[PDB]
RNA sequence: CGCCUCCUAAAAGGUAACGGAGGCGCCCAAAGGUCCCCUCAGGCGGGACGGAAAUCCGCCGGAGAGCGCAAGGGUAGAAGGGGGCCUGACUGCGAGGCCUGCAAGCCGAGCAGGGGCGAAAGCCGGGCCUAGUGAACCGGUGGUCCCGUGUGGAAGGGCCA
RNA sequence: AAUCCCCCGUGCCCAUAGCGGCGUGGAACCACCCGUUCCCAUUCCGAACACGGAAGUGAAACGCGCCAGCGCCGAUGGUACUGGGCGGGCGACCGCCUGGGAGAGUAGGUCGGUGCGGGGGAU
């Protein structure tokens, strides 16, 4: 555990420099490092409220540090144009080194985990080179076990990264946790 | 654009409508700090806060709570006797609580 | 009539001072404060029906 | 006609002057004395138009049937609120650019104006381009 | 057939019409105070349960989203979005003005008692404002503790709320 | 002490103080920067705000200068309008005399000018 922490830790700590100049020239920069990650799932309509909204509790937590309570579907869904304020913002906006540990724990020793889990992803981020790919199906036991039957799926994270322009970005994940495919 | 700028322009016009007559303008950060005084635009200015006379860049909000003091008495006399307050670019509590108790002594004179 | 009743603050025995006020969302909750002419301004209190 | 989704009822009256003038094709019918004008008649030079050139090649357009004129009742006594819609149309008064293509190439295009606005409903004349316009 | 808003009042203001249009005769216990923070819709590009439209990332933007309610004014240099603490949506009152012939209705610095939001420079005598309104009589109730038809009291009654 | 100059602030002028394009500075500014027990802080993270300091860099915010493409400014003329007096027409309406006389429309115009405190920049 800590182990994959101090892993992470290297993994970009060397690389960067490495390609960093590599390619670079500018003035070993974020050229192009990644900063803090935020991550959101599912929107609590995915509700039952108690149910459901105490596992999205669960997971949040066992897996970052944030665990759902009992609100997911008010002004509703409902019929189509049908919706009034938004209290379902479940996600988490942790900033710095958990992340890491993250990319770690998460891109690295996760990535492929359950049903087909290649990954064969176009352009990955290229909304700027910040980030793109949250999965459609959770780390399955990224702890936990049946703690609910579907319990959860709708998986999606993002970082805020300063990998600039795309083919940078992409020297940057892609050697710092895996570009998956062409 | 008009977000952060405004955190500024607000903390302004607001400040500004305040009517006791003088404000000094502290200013957060290390050597960037400094507070210098201000009244009316009438155009003057009256004295300037602390030439970076480097105290204790360590753990000290008192290189701060210094700068203020002194500042504090500077003006105090600087320009004879009056009374109001300031801007601040945040909460009394750090670098700005102590710009404030360094005036504090500043009006305080004891 | 509607959920739109008149009451008004009166305060511990020592006066009562009006206003009007409703009905709606918390009902009856009733304590308030606002001050009598009593002593030099004083709790109240509010209430009174 | 078409002044189609609309938005409101009714107008009112006055008339003096505009601006109307260009040209933009070289086939052009100006108005000069009128006001407003059916939509209607309108079309009818439409048509007038359209069939004397040959039936086909496009002419192209000019005013719109803007407002909505309202003689009210039906022939009552009056004291209506006045209400009503009826006939809807232009509203062109100082020698208007009205204009109209096809590719008649000739006094063809002429007659075909000559009867439509002879028709229409005013004292007019009739042009091509002369002094072009240079814009932004 | 009372009131608010827009047009026509034609540029001060201000005016009919069986002239155009269109709303209100609620409330909001906390949209009432103040201190601290924040800051639109929508366009685009990239994304779990999506999947024209949530939720998150990435840019873009005289602010056209926004402010219970209609319009109009305003206006995110927020009146607008969030958190803390609290009653002044105080009594005594006001100088001096808006309009108005009547009565109306309406604007308000500042002095007093008295508190509340900051440490304070100060804001708070309801709300973001322009409609949610009704004389006079009559009578009710919570006072008060002024009057009482010889005097003590009292039916009853004067001013307050 | 009291000369202009570099500026860090902080003031009047509402877009020629804008967008954006090329450049360019840290010596000293100042920014990001380091890290967080301690002020105090994020309904998640000191992201911001904040505390806690050598460094590293000047990428990023950032200040001048060149660039007018968008945007902003937008005259001279010129017409419409019309204040007032008179005509011409049954007419809707036209025209004449005497002062005021925007708009848009080529000009061409700009990539701010400056109030004050001051680190200080040049015995």
């Amino acid at each position: 555990m800590p182990l994959d922490v101090a892993l992470k830790r290297k993994y970009y700590e060397e690389v960067r420099p490495e390609l960093i100049r590599r390619f670079g020239y500018q003035n070993v920069w974020e050229v192009p490092r990644l900063e803090k990650v935020v991550i959101n799932q599912g929107l609590g309509e995915a509700k039952e409220d108690a149910r459901i909204l105490e596992k999205a509790a669960q997971e949040l937590a066992l897996i970052t540090g944030q665990k759902p309570a009992v609100t997911r579907a008010k002004k509703s869904i409902s019929n189509f144009k049908l919706r009034k304020g938004m209290p379902i913002g479940l996600r988490v906006t942790l900033r710095r080194d958990r992340m890491w540990i993250f990319l770690e724990k998460l891109l690295n020793v996760a990535l492929p985990r359950i049903r087909d889990f290649r990954g064969l992803n176009p352009n990955s981020f290229d909304g700027r080179g910040n980030y793109n790919l949250g999965l459609r199906e959770q780390l399955i036991f990224p702890e936990i076990t049946y703690d609910m039957v579907d319990a959860l799926r709708g998986m999606d994270i993002a970082v805020v990264t300063t990998a600039e322009t795309d083919e940078e970005a992409r020297a940057l994940l892609e050697l710092l946790g895996f570009p998956f495919r062409k | 654009r008009l977000t952060a700028y405004e955190r500024r322009k607000f903390r302004v016009r607001n400040r500004i409508k305040r009517t006791g007559r003088l404000r000094l303008s502290v200013f957060r950060s290390l050597k960037h700090i400094y507070a210098q005084i201000i009244d009316d635009e009438k155009g003057v200015t009256l004295v300037s806060a602390s030439s970076l006379a480097l105290k204790l860049k360590g753990n000290k909000t008192e290189v701060a709570r210094q700068v203020g003091r002194a500042l504090a008495e500077k003006a105090l006399a600087l320009g004879i006797k009056q009374v109001a307050f300031d801007r601040g670019p945040y909460k009394y509590h750090g670098r700005v609580k102590a710009l404030a108790e360094g005036a504090r002594e500043g009006g305080l004179e004891f | 009539r509607i959920k739109l009743l008149l009451e008004c603050t009166e305060c511990k025995r020592r006066n009562y001072a009006t206003e009007k006020n409703k009905r709606n969302t918390p009902n009856k909750l009733e304590l308030r404060k606002y001050c009598p002419w009593c002593r030099k301004h004083t709790v109240h209190r509010e209430v009174k029906i | 006609r078409m002044k189609y989704r609309k938005q409101q009822r009714g107008r009112l009256k006055g008339a003096t002057k505009g601006g109307d003038y260009v040209a933009f094709g070289d086939y052009g019918l100006v108005a000069l004395e009128p006001a407003w004008i059916t939509a209607q008649q309108i079309e009818a030079a439409r048509v007038a138009m359209v069939r004397h050139f040959r039936r086909g090649g496009k002419i192209f357009i000019r005013i719109f049937p803007d407002k909505p004129y309202t003689k009210k009742p039906l022939e009552v006594r009056m004291g209506k609120g006045k209400g009503n819609v009826e006939g809807y149309v232009a509203v062109v008064k100082p020698g208007r650019v009205m204009f109209e293509v096809a590719g008649v190439t000739e006094e063809q295009a002429m007659e075909a104006l000559r009867i439509a606005g002879h028709k229409l409903p005013i004292k007019t004349k009739i042009v091509r381009r002369d002094a072009y316009d240079e814009a932004q």
